């Protein structure tokens, strides 16, 4: 009924971050295989002749 | 007093036991009649009846 005579809410910010689910992953590293390339050819350039 | 709570549960009935308390002092303060704050003393209030 008077100046200062509220009632005081709060608020927080809710993200994957303020959660620290933001950094969640599942998943497992491969075993990592390849193969030498074979570099094909040529290509031009802006080189002038 | 449940031993079917967990003592995170008693802090958690802790926090609504204390919301109650300060409602309760919030109105106790707040309430008032011309200027009268009727729960805030021990007070003696003559009515001129004659």
């Amino acid at each position: 009924a008077n100046d200062g005579e509220t009632i005081d809410i709060d608020l927080k910010q809710i993200n994957s971050q303020t959660l620290g689910l933001d950094t969640l992953n599942v998943q497992q590293k491969y075993k990592v295989s390849d193969t030498a390339a074979t570099v094909t050819g040529y290509a031009d350039t802006t080189i002038a002749l | 007093a449940n031993s079917t709570n967990s003592q995170s549960d008693l802090d958690s009935i802790q926090a609504e036991i204390t919301q109650r308390l300060n409602e309760i002092d919030r109105v106790s303060g707040q309430t008032q009649f011309n200027g009268v704050k009727v729960l805030a003393q021990d007070n003696t209030l003559t009515i001129q009846v004659g």
